């Protein structure tokens, strides 16, 4: 139904713009399409919206920074938010309703900061029945990464944890576990994605 | 300008027990929606004119409310139904949201498997040693790890971080991570990652030997 997109990092003071592609339902036949984001901390925030007809409605809040707009032919519309501080770091949702009914698109994540796009460092956690097996992910910024086990064939048993921030740069870590009797025998490794560098590391964990 | 308070922040109910969250507006609102929000997927309306169901809405919900007062229940709560509810409203401008209240899942206190880690050959070939340790599958959420090098706790330099309420057993599990310079670390001998639950009276101790 709704996929939003758009470049990750936008630097403060300038715009920040994300596309919404619907599927299967002309975005001029009818609902109500709006932009919401999700501050860190999970704060809700309405943005706007725009009817089947090119008119809009905006977050009084907002009013002098955003502008929503779409291109029929294509089915999609846009959002566009002016003169963005670190306060506008937050996760953008498009969506769809009517009095009856909503649809939400995946989310993705905008991050408004100087700081410079920095590439990930993927280390191996091996042990000091089930074996835990790891795999560190840190010194990268901004976020989002990814990371999957075996290229997800091994995602039950899997404990991704939240990212944490220190000194402008995110850590996070990652962990599985299998039968004693599955690893080392079989290859066990973590893949790890951050678009924001186009980085895609994989590491095998080593006895 | 409009603001919504819930309350509580957080609450855990056992399944088959009744639940009930509360939404209170600084001003008189008309209407009000719910929202439910699980772990890693997108907002989803749960309400709307403060007591109408969408489809696909278990009628096990049911929302009520007036002025500055509403609520969302739970007739009898289901495990698929721990995620986190908001209200907003949109009788003033702009729409405002609650801050959210989080229903955590109550069930039996489960003890922690933990693990620990030697820094990693490529990264002490960076001047790096992380060392890392992780607390798989307990509950109560609540829990304290305790770092110890030589003996002697390790007290800061630590970074923790906690998964949501796991959607398949109800548990928790955290990751606590030790950063030091491969210098400091090839300083030291026994690594020691000590975790304190409510599953067990002494801490639950792992540790390896740089040897």
């Amino acid at each position: 139904q709704l996929l939003e997109s758009g470049p990750d990092l936008v630097k403060p003071s300038q715009s920040l713009s994300l596309t919404c592609t619907v599927t299967g339902y002309s975005i001029t036949s009818g609902y109500n399409w709006h932009w919401i984001r999700q501050f860190p901390g999970n704060k809700l925030e309405w943005m706007g919206y725009i009817h089947y007809r090119g008119t809009t409605n905006y977050n009084t809040s907002l009013k002098s920074r955003i502008s929503i707009t779409r291109d029929s032919s294509k089915n999609q519309f846009f959002l566009q938010l002016n003169s963005v501080t670190t306060e506008d770091t937050a996760t953008y949702y498009c969506a769809c309703d009517d009095f009856y009914s909503d649809y939400w698109g995946q989310g993705t994540i905008v991050t408004v900061s100087s700081a410079k796009t920095t590439p990930p460092s993927v280390y191996p956690l091996a042990p000091g029945s089930m074996v835990t097996l790891g795999c560190l992910v840190k010194g990268y910024f901004p976020e989002p990464v990814t990371v999957t086990w075996n290229s997800g064939s091994l995602s039950s048993g899997v404990h991704t944890f939240p990212a944490v921030l220190q000194s402008d740069l995110y850590t996070l870590s990652s962990s599985v576990t299998v039968p004693s009797s599955t690893w080392p025998s079989e290859t066990v490794t973590c893949n790890v994605a951050h678009p924001a560098s186009s980085t895609k590391v994989d590491k095998k964990i080593v006895p | 300008e409009l603001v919504m308070t819930q309350t509580p922040a957080i609450m855990s109910a056992s399944p088959g027990e009744k639940v009930t969250m509360t939404c209170s507006a600084s001003s008189s609102v008309s209407s009000v929606h719910w929202y439910q929000q699980k772990s890693g997927t997108s907002p989803k309306r749960w309400i709307y004119d403060t007591s109408k169901l969408p489809s696909g809405v278990p009628g096990r919900f049911s929302g009520s409310g007036s002025g500055t007062s509403y609520s969302l229940t739970i007739s009898s709560m289901e495990a698929e139904d721990a995620a986190t509810y908001y209200c907003q409203q949109w009788s003033s401008n702009p729409p405002t949201f609650g801050a959210g209240t989080k229903l955590e899942v109550k069930r039996a206190d489960a003890a922690p498997t933990v693990s620990i880690f030697p820094p990693s050959s490529e990264q002490l070939t960076s001047g790096g040693a992380s060392v890392v340790c992780f607390l798989n599958n307990f509950y109560p959420k609540d829990i304290n790890v305790k770092w110890k090098i030589d003996g002697s706790e390790r007290q800061n330099g630590v970074l923790n971080s906690w998964t949501d309420q796991d959607s398949k057993d109800s548990t928790y599990s955290m990751s606590s991570t030790l950063t030091l310079t491969k210098d400091e670390y090839e300083r030291h001998n026994s690594y020691t990652c000590e975790a304190t639950h409510k599953t067990s009276t002494s801490p639950i101790v792992k540790s390896f030997n740089r040897n």
